[PDB]
């Protein structure tokens, strides 16, 4: 007739324990931006983006 | 004036393993939406079964 399956009960999230916030203020609320020929590159790592 | 009795071996296949293929599990498991689109796609699964 058909095929039976076992439904899951709950969901488990196993994200790493990261507490520091990402410095989005210096990339979105900066005083000035660069040009298209001299575009800046900012590396964002090891933080939490809300 | 004489003879030589010899025994020969012949091998002939008869059958093989009976394989049944599941429809939903092989294509996309633990996915209700994929099963919904799959049923919409048509009735290929009944013909294959």
């Amino acid at each position: 007739t058909s095929n039976f399956r076992v439904q899951p009960t709950e969901s488990i999230v196993r994200f790493p324990n990261i507490t520091n916030l990402c410095p989005f203020d210096e990339v979105f609320n900066a005083t000035r931006f660069a040009s298209v020929y001299a575009w800046n590159r900012k590396r964002i790592s090891n933080c939490v983006a809300d | 004036t004489n003879f030589t009795i010899s025994v020969t071996t012949e091998i002939l296949p008869v059958s093989m393993t009976k394989t049944s293929v599941d429809c939903t599990m092989y294509i996309c498991g633990d996915s209700t939406e994929c099963s919904n689109l799959l049923l919409q796609y048509g009735s290929f699964c009944t013909q294959l079964k």
